């Protein structure tokens, strides 16, 4: 009995600018009729070197429908580059898209962003300081950490 | 330090987001 299941995820921000947006085409079924709003949410991990920073691109609202499966593509501006620490971010970094019904989330793809420069000569020794502006984001859809949970999107 | 970057993120996913 959940109202949404979401199945794919068409990632198209695959390995590209760090600056480019998070760009998620998931493809979700709605189970069931919907009451509230569903709220996708992509959140990159501020700091994998501290998890608090986790940051918020953006969110998205799917209203109630009467169920339905299909794709909606999702996409968000960059983080905070300041929010990055050096390991982070010529580093493994996960961004996770946890859609959040009524306050309650239900799904988490924690797709491992991995940061790594754009330049050849930059990849082939990345420089001490991270440059974000150099960097490339390689959202590893080898490695999906799909954390999925059952929530009350009633009031029971 | 946080050397272990995939288990911080681990953390996140796993039930620390939410």
């Amino acid at each position: 009995m959940a109202k949404v299941q979401v199945n794919n995820v068409v990632v198209l921000d695959n390995p590209s600018p760090f600056y480019n947006p998070f760009q998620f085409e998931i493809t979700f079924e709605c189970i069931e009729d919907l009451s509230e709003d569903l709220e996708w949410k992509i959140i990159y991990v501020g700091s994998a070197e501290s998890e608090e920073y986790d940051q918020v691109l953006d969110s998205v609202l799917v209203g109630p429908v009467p169920a339905g499966r299909h794709m909606f593509v999702f996409q968000a501006d960059a983080p905070n580059p300041g929010l990055i620490p050096d390991a982070d971010a010529v580093g493994v970094t996960v961004v996770l898209i946890t859609c959040t019904y009524r306050g309650q989330e239900f799904i988490r793809v924690g797709y491992y962003v991995n940061n790594e420069y754009t330049e050849t000569e930059l990849r082939e020794n990345p420089p001490v300081k991270p440059d974000f502006s150099k960097l490339q984001r390689n959202i590893l859809a080898s490695n999906p950490r799909v954390t999925r949970f059952h929530i009350n999107w009633e009031d029971n | 330090g946080a050397m272990g970057k995939d288990i911080q993120l681990a953390r996140r996913i796993r039930g620390e987001r939410a």
